[PDB]
């Protein structure tokens, strides 16, 4: 029930044991070197096997 | 309420998102010291005036 200027959907696949690394300011292999989520992340995170 | 009174210890020891809460405790705490000091000086400013 809100509008947004731009909505960007970053599409990528990870393993089941790596889902905990994607979070604001979280460390990890896919977090520190591939996709570091910002501390002020105002978006959304979706996952599906 | 912070882990240490020094700013560098929090930023160096703890992570950034953990520092956001701990550094805020020093900010909110030390701001009361300024507000208390300023409040007392304005009160003493009335006595000296």
């Amino acid at each position: 029930d809100l509008c947004f200027t731009n909505v960007y959907a970053d599409s990528f696949v990870i393993r089941g044991d790596e889902v905990r690394q994607i979070a604001p300011g979280q460390t990890g292999k896919i977090a520190d070197y591939n996709y570091k989520l910002p501390d002020d992340f105002t978006g959304c995170v979706i996952a599906w096997n | 309420g912070a882990i240490s009174s020094v700013l560098n210890d929090i930023l160096s020891r703890l992570d950034p998102p953990e520092a956001e809460v701990q550094i805020d405790r020093l900010i909110t705490g030390r701001l009361q010291s300024l507000q208390t000091y300023v409040t007392q000086q304005l009160i003493r400013a009335a006595e000296i005036r």
